[PDB]
RNA sequence: CGAUGUCGGCUCGUCGCAUCCUGGGGCUGAAGAAGGUCCCAAGGGUUGGGCUGUUCGCCCAUUAAAGCGGCACGCGAGCUGGGUUCAGAACGUCGUGAGACAGUUCGGUCUCUAUCCGCCACGGGCGCAGGAGGCUUGAGGGGGGCUCUUCCUAGUACGAGAGGACCGGAAGGGACGCACCUCUGGUUUCCCAGCUGUCCCUCCAGGGGCAUAAGCUGGGUAGCCAUGUGCGGAAGGGAUAACCGCUGAAAGCAUCUAAGCGGGAAGCCCGCCCCAAGAUGAGGCCUCCCGGCAGCCGGUAAGGACCCGGGAAGACCACCCGGUGGAUGGGCCGGGGGUGUAAGCGCCGCGAGGCGUUGAGCCGACCGGUCCCAAUCGUCCGAGGUCU
RNA sequence: GAAUGCCGGCAUGAGUAACGAUAAAGAGGGUGAGAAUCCCUCUCGCCGUAAGCCCAAGGGUUCCUACGCAAUGGUCGUCAG
């Protein structure tokens, strides 16, 4: 037996492939949905992702924004049904897979450290050139 | 610690009888297929060299 | 209400190993009183009667 | 507990094992083969065919890479040239261990011989 | 993760800028508060002639932690700071404002004016 | 009184109306009874079931007897489940629907010969205010001279793990018939590859 | 007294019940709710902190409750050493003085190796009349045993009102326990990258040693983990406690009792989980084996051991898997995963650098595949079955 | 027959604690009855205001060489103060 295959079986009824690729350093909006009362709406979240924790179906990403002068920090399952939409607002190139270092960063600084990443926005608009 | 101490003198018969598991396994040995000399399995046979039907080492 | 226990200073294996302090305390009052003078219980046991009974006579006083 | 641990300790710290891998390596590798205890021998075959394996693909990134754990220029020449060329078309399994009869004597430690497949 | 001794930024107007927790209120020996529990906790730093002032034992709920809380949907959310709005005891804000994003969960627990008044639940 | 026997093959989590639910993959199915314990026979009832085809090379002469009474290929694992006597001559995964709630038994991972602090929970001592190559040692373990004894049954250190383990009412949260597999929310005892029997829950 | 180490703390408990809480009950100056008091009850539980060497006690904030005692006021060959109880020094006091104080003050050496009993774990031997491979029964023993809040019943019973139920249901917590690693979060001694200084290879480039037993730093798979996830306390059955009865004499009435019968606790017995036939009372079932002289000798059968490749098994041992008619480990290949765009070359810049090739290169353990390397070849044990 | 007696011998603890700085080792060759431990070569590590070099005190042949390994060397020893 091939318990990795069985385990990939199991989970590919959930795996998702509709979502957008993004990598940390990018800045993305997910709409999410959310439920409070007496109704469920889609609340977007949108930062910095400052991590991208891979294995597999299990993957998940943290994604960083400043609300009202305190910093969120929220960890999505890649795969979550509760992910309606995920939007790349921003491509920014860090030079390393964790970005923790920009907790203690001021917005000044995080943005010299990280400058547009021109070579995947110019990919991402010779792209979206749709037939 | 405050130094602990036997407190009799272990007896012959206790001695030997802890000793009871003390006695050699002799060394399990087979015959070489080529020159016919008692070896341990699984090592190249020191007196012929050979090891899996074949010449490996000087001897 | 009467508490015993052990003195504080000096004394050796004695103190250590003795309920020789005494604290006496007037229930409805609040008032409350000890003795550690003496090495007995019972001399101290004595003593914070007295300085009891003189604490009450002090209040009725005040009074 | 040791779950799933590969990878022994031979009782060096971290540089000294590392020392130890490379040197006998080069060991091998100069003379084609050697004798060492059975746990060591048994140590060296990866660590030892991954440096062959890798002058088999003979580019220079593999030489730089080898040549971090040999060091010895003339060696590593000996191995893309004289070695690997011998293991083109063997998958793996470029060295053998085989477990040798006696024991040494100042500390009886069972001993193993290292070689270089054909 | 609150405990006692742990100091929390209180996230409304009341005039207390950050209290100490002195004790978790949920049950008879619970370890940690998290967000939507409530504290007892001291007045440790205030500004002037505030409704509260430095010395004050106070209860306040927790609207934000350092540690990341996590919820069923498999995602989970974490802030900056300790927070804590305080509270009387039929759970109501004792100032008008409360400041900063507060976390969902309070909804759950019954605390509708702090959840109205913030800014942003998440 | 209903069970299997199965393999455990990993955890991972599925999305079920919104919640992220833990899952345990279990290998179970299908199972040949290979014997019946009956009243009459044996004192009780029960069903000993067979899993996993074995190599009939590494299968010696009685065992081969054995095997060849109930007509059935040779297995590697006999276990016998009690007060069960399947209505057919093989037990899968069907038995049991998504809903249902299971008592799983397994052995734990072993932990060797583990400490007073791993096995028992103990405090240890205090890591400095001078204390003195006890940290992680039981403290006292007795009186004086009454008793004079040690109790038995003392926790004090030793081998820990690698033991009969029964965890009750996990949930089955899915069956796949197609692959033998068995969806239980929650942790099973053992490793991975570890063999485990699933049971109808005595819980209610 | 040829030595029985002492206060407090820590650790680890265990026992008693004159019961702090929870469970059951009688009386109440018990309307309800909440109390008071007494009876039954030791299964489990019985918080954190300020002060002081403190036990004790006072206080803060909680709680169902913050119980009282025994065990050399349990526990220093388990720890501590703040207090008392050496030598120094000082204050007050006493003494002419040397000195002295159940008076204070600052300081002040706590001993690596467990023989026996005991305890926690693990084996070897023999036995369990024939010898083997599996699967079991459970005598007996261990574990566990807690509790709160909210909502419906119902703002109903009760009550002038405020308040506010019995019974019966539901939902969610605290602490504890067992297991687990999908998620969250750790570590991850060389898995990747960056950095300084120096010495070296080979001058450049590219690399290596050392700066720790990782030089430093940013990350980090498996594994092991909690702060993270699952689940447990039951249900139910039986016999009882206090207590409440039915029927009922002695004793025309009465009486729970003398003959009988019933109800009745978180407690008792079972039930749940784990161990367990050395249970010498050694149990049961399925299957296999069939010559020299109640002994002995030899060679074998079923089968087992040795030896070897190994293992979330493990101190050794044991256990488990595999041993060429084989995927056991090592290599190699694919995937996962970590890191985060190698070297080389080309182009831009005076240059440090930048850009492309390029998610590149490197790459432990994870999931698989592949006989390339290694488990070669073998050897030894092991029945011949006691009598009525 | 005892004096924690005196002298001596031999037991128990026990094949147990320990083998004296965690600066570190590996291989090839030689010698030899015998080699992890002696010699040689290559690789690796450590010291380098020293763990290198010179002088004084103290020590008193320990210096060099040949031939040796019973004991001394905390193992071994063909080596050595
Ligand atoms: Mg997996
Ligand atoms: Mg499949
Ligand atoms: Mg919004
Ligand atoms: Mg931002
Ligand atoms: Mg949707
Ligand atoms: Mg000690
Ligand atoms: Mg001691
Ligand atoms: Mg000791
Ligand atoms: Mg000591
Ligand atoms: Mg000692
Ligand atoms: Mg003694
Ligand atoms: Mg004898
Ligand atoms: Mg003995
Ligand atoms: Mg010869
Ligand atoms: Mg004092
Ligand atoms: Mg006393
Ligand atoms: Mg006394
Ligand atoms: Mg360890
Ligand atoms: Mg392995
Ligand atoms: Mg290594
Ligand atoms: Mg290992
Ligand atoms: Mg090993
Ligand atoms: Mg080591
Ligand atoms: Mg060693
Ligand atoms: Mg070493
Ligand atoms: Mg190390
Ligand atoms: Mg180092
Ligand atoms: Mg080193
Ligand atoms: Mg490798
Ligand atoms: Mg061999
Ligand atoms: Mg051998
Ligand atoms: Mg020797
Ligand atoms: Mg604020
Ligand atoms: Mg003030
Ligand atoms: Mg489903
Ligand atoms: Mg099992
Ligand atoms: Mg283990
Ligand atoms: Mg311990
Ligand atoms: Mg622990
Ligand atoms: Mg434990
Ligand atoms: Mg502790
Ligand atoms: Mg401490
Ligand atoms: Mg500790
Ligand atoms: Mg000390
Ligand atoms: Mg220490
Ligand atoms: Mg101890
Ligand atoms: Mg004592
Ligand atoms: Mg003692
Ligand atoms: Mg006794
Ligand atoms: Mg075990
Ligand atoms: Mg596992
Ligand atoms: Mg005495
Ligand atoms: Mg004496
Ligand atoms: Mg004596
Ligand atoms: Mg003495
Ligand atoms: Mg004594
Ligand atoms: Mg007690
Ligand atoms: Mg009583
Ligand atoms: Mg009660
Ligand atoms: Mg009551
Ligand atoms: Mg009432
Ligand atoms: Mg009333
Ligand atoms: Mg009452
Ligand atoms: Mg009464
Ligand atoms: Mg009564
Ligand atoms: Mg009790
Ligand atoms: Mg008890
Ligand atoms: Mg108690
Ligand atoms: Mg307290
Ligand atoms: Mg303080
Ligand atoms: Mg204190
Ligand atoms: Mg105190
Ligand atoms: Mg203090
Ligand atoms: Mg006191
Ligand atoms: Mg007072
Ligand atoms: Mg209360
Ligand atoms: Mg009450
Ligand atoms: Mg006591
Ligand atoms: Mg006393
Ligand atoms: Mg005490
Ligand atoms: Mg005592
Ligand atoms: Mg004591
Ligand atoms: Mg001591
Ligand atoms: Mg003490
Ligand atoms: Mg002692
Ligand atoms: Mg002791
Ligand atoms: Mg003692
Ligand atoms: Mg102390
Ligand atoms: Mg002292
Ligand atoms: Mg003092
Ligand atoms: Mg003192
Ligand atoms: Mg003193
Ligand atoms: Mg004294
Ligand atoms: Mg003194
Ligand atoms: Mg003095
Ligand atoms: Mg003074
Ligand atoms: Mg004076
Ligand atoms: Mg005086
Ligand atoms: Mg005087
Ligand atoms: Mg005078
Ligand atoms: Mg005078
Ligand atoms: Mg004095
Ligand atoms: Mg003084
Ligand atoms: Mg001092
Ligand atoms: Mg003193
Ligand atoms: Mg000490
Ligand atoms: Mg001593
Ligand atoms: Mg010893
Ligand atoms: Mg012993
Ligand atoms: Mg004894
Ligand atoms: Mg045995
Ligand atoms: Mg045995
Ligand atoms: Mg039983
Ligand atoms: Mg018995
Ligand atoms: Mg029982
Ligand atoms: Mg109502
Ligand atoms: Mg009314
Ligand atoms: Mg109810
Ligand atoms: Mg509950
Ligand atoms: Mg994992
Ligand atoms: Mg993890
Ligand atoms: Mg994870
Ligand atoms: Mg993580
Ligand atoms: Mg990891
Ligand atoms: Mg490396
Ligand atoms: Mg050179
Ligand atoms: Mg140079
Ligand atoms: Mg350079
Ligand atoms: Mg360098
Ligand atoms: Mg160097
Ligand atoms: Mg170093
Ligand atoms: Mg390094
Ligand atoms: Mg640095
Ligand atoms: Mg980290
Ligand atoms: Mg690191
Ligand atoms: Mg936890
Ligand atoms: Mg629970
Ligand atoms: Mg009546
Ligand atoms: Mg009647
Ligand atoms: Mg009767
Ligand atoms: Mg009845
Ligand atoms: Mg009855
Ligand atoms: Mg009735
Ligand atoms: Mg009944
Ligand atoms: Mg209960
Ligand atoms: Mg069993
Ligand atoms: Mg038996
Ligand atoms: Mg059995
Ligand atoms: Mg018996
Ligand atoms: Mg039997
Ligand atoms: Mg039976
Ligand atoms: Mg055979
Ligand atoms: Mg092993
Ligand atoms: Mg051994
Ligand atoms: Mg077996
Ligand atoms: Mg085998
Ligand atoms: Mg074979
Ligand atoms: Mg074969
Ligand atoms: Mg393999
Ligand atoms: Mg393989
Ligand atoms: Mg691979
Ligand atoms: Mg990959
Ligand atoms: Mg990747
Ligand atoms: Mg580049
Ligand atoms: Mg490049
Ligand atoms: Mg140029
Ligand atoms: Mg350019
Ligand atoms: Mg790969
Ligand atoms: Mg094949
Ligand atoms: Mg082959
Ligand atoms: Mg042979
Ligand atoms: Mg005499
Ligand atoms: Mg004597
Ligand atoms: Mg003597
Ligand atoms: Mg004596
Ligand atoms: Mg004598
Ligand atoms: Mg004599
Ligand atoms: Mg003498
Ligand atoms: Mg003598
Ligand atoms: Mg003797
Ligand atoms: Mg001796
Ligand atoms: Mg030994
Ligand atoms: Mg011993
Ligand atoms: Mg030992
Ligand atoms: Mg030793
Ligand atoms: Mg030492
Ligand atoms: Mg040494
Ligand atoms: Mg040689
Ligand atoms: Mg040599
Ligand atoms: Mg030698
Ligand atoms: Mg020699
Ligand atoms: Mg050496
Ligand atoms: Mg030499
Ligand atoms: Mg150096
Ligand atoms: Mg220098
Ligand atoms: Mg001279
Ligand atoms: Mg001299
Ligand atoms: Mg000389
Ligand atoms: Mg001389
Ligand atoms: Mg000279
Ligand atoms: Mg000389
Ligand atoms: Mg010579
Ligand atoms: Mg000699
Ligand atoms: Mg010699
Ligand atoms: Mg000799
Ligand atoms: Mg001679
Ligand atoms: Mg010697
Ligand atoms: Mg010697
Ligand atoms: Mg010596
Ligand atoms: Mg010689
Ligand atoms: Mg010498
Ligand atoms: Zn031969």
């Amino acid at each position: 037996m091939n318990r990795g295959a069985l385990i990939k079986l199991v989970e590919s009824r959930y795996v998702r492939t509709d979502l957008p690729e993004f990598r940390p350093g990018d800045t993305v909006r997910v709409s999410y949905k959310v439920k409070e009362g007496n109704r469920t709406r889609i609340q977007d979240f949108e930062g910095i992702v400052i991590r991208i924790r891979r294995n597999g179906f299990n993957t998940t990403f943290t994604v960083r924004k400043v609300s009202y002068g305190v910093g969120v920090e929220r960890i999505f399952p890649l795969h979550s049904p509760l992910i309606q939409k995920i939007d790349i607002v921003q491509r920014g190139r860090a030079r390393r897979a964790k970005l923790y270092f920009i907790r203690n960063l001021s917005d000044r600084e995080i943005r010299r450290k990280l400058r547009a990443d021109r070579k995947r926005i110019d990919q991402d608009r010779a792209a979206e050139r749709a037939a | 610690a405050k130094h602990p101490v036997p407190k009799k003198k272990t007896s012959k018969a206790r001695r030997d009888a802890r000793r009871s598991h003390h006695a050699l396994t002799p060394p399990t040995l087979v015959p070489c297929p080529e020159c016919k000399a008692m070896k341990p399995p699984h090592t190249v046979c020191p007196e012929c060299g050979y090891y899996a039907g074949r010449k490996v080492l000087e001897v | 209400r009467i508490d015993v226990y052990r003195t504080s200073g000096a004394g050796g294996q004695h103190v250590n190993r003795t309920e020789s302090a005494v604290r006496i305390t007037h229930i409805p009052t609040g008032i409350v009183t000890q003795c550690q003078n003496d090495r007995s219980q019972h001399k101290n046991k004595d003593q914070a009667m007295k300085q009891m009974k003189a604490k009450l006579y002090e209040l009725e006083m005040q009074k | 507990m040791r779950h799933l641990k590969s990878g022994r300790k031979l009782n060096r710290h971290s540089s000294h094992r590392l020392a130890l891998y490379r040197n006998q390596a080069k060991s091998l590798l100069t003379h084609g083969r050697i004798t060492t205890t059975v746990p060591k021998a048994k140590e060296l075959r990866g660590f030892v065919d991954h440096l062959i394996h890798l002058a088999k693909r003979g580019d220079l990134h593999a030489r730089r890479l080898v040549l971090r754990d040999l060091q010895d220029v003339k060696l590593v020449r000996k191995l893309f040239d004289e070695i690997a060329p011998r293991y083109r078309d063997r998958q793996g399994g470029y060295t053998r261990v085989l477990k040798l009869a006696e024991r040494r004597r100042g500390d009886g430690a069972p001993l193993a011989l290292v070689e270089l497949v054909e | 993760m609150i405990q006692p001794q742990t100091y929390l930024e209180v996230a409304d107007n009341t005039g207390a800028r950050k209290i100490m927790c002195i004790r978790v209120l949920k049950g008879s020996n619970a370890k940690y508060a998290t967000v939507g529990d409530v504290i007892v906790a001291s007045v440790k730093e205030a500004i002037p002639r505030g409704a509260v002032k430095e010395g004050d034992v106070v209860k306040a709920v927790v609207v934000r932690t350092k540690k990341e809380i996590k919820r069923p949907d498999g995602s989970a959310i974490r802030f900056d700071d300790n927070a804590a709005v305080i509270i009387n005891n039929q759970l109501e804000p004792r100032g008008t404002r409360v400041f900063g994003p507060v976390a969902r969960e309070l909804r759950e627990k019954g605390f509708m004016k702090i959840v109205s008044l913030a800014p942003e639940v998440l | 009184m209903k069970g299997i026997l199965g393999v455990k093959v990993g955890m991972t989590r599925i999305f079920r109306d919104d919640r992220a639910v833990p899952v345990t993959v279990i290998l179970a199915g299908p199972c040949p009874v290979v014997q019946r314990r009956t009243p009459e026979k044996d004192g009780y009832t029960a069903v000993q079931l067979g899993f996993l085809p074995q190599n009939p090379k590494r299968v010696n002469r009685p065992l081969k007897g054995h095997f060849a009474k109930a007509g059935v290929e040779p297995v590697r694992i006999l276990r016998e489940i009690r007060d069960f006597n399947p209505e057919g001559d093989t037990v899968t995964v069907e038995i049991f629907k998504p809903g249902e709630r299971v008592d799983v038994t397994g052995t734990s991972k072993g932990r060797g010969f583990a400490g007073v602090m791993k096995r028992w929970n103990f405090a240890g001592g205090p890591d400095s205010h001078g204390a003195h190559k006890i940290h992680r040692h039981p403290g006292s373990i007795g009186n004086r001279k009454t008793p004079g004894r040690v109790y038995k049954g003392k926790k004090m250190a030793g081998h820990y793990g690698a033991e009969r383990v029964t965890v009750m009412n996990l949930e089955v949260v899915d069956v796949i018939p197609e692959e033998n597999l068995l969806l239980v929310k929650g942790a099973v005892p053992g490793p991975n590859g570890g063999l485990v029997i699933v049971r109808e829950t005595k819980k209610a």
